[PDB]
């Protein structure tokens, strides 16, 4: 429920 | 080789209301460990003044995968902050498992609000200690 990672990659 | 699983990490951050962390600073834990042989390794990492704008009212808590044998883990995870008593509040849980690959976060940007956290009738800071609790369960 509202997880997020610093940051992203594809 | 057998594994640890499933684990509880317990973190206790001395005169919380005294941490002097700007926006987007964190403090990290020591890394601790699980899976086969220690091989995966962990830390928390934790921005007291919130990751970024969107969460400058906010406590921000994330769970590093430092490092791991292959590529990647899955695991599932929650976040509970221990009262004086040593009771879980506030908790906040993942859900479903998420993909880590070493050096990756996952987490809850907006993880609890400051005002409320600092706030002496709430609790959560007896001794002006936080003490936050992770439970990992890693996908086999």
């Amino acid at each position: 429920d509202e997880v997020t990672s610093t940051t992203s990659s594809s | 080789s057998g594994k640890v699983v499933k684990f509880s990490y317990m973190w206790t951050i001395n005169n919380f209301s005294f941490c002097r962390e700007e926006m987007g600073e964190v403090i990290k834990s020591s890394t601790f460990s699980s899976g086969a042989n220690d091989k995966l390794k962990w830390c928390l990492r934790v921005n007291p003044k919130g990751l970024d704008e969107e969460s400058k009212d906010y406590l921000s808590l994330y769970l590093l995968l430092v490092s791991c044998p292959k590529s990647e883990v899955r695991a599932k995870f929650k976040f509970s902050i221990l009262n004086a008593k040593g009771e879980e509040t506030k908790a906040m849980e993942s859900q479903r498992a998420y993909r880590f690959v070493q050096g990756k976060d996952w987490g809850f940007k907006k993880f609890i609000r400051r005002d409320f956290l600092l706030d002496e009738a709430n609790g959560l800071l007896p001794d002006d200690k936080l003490t936050l609790f992770c439970e990992v369960s890693v996908v086999q």
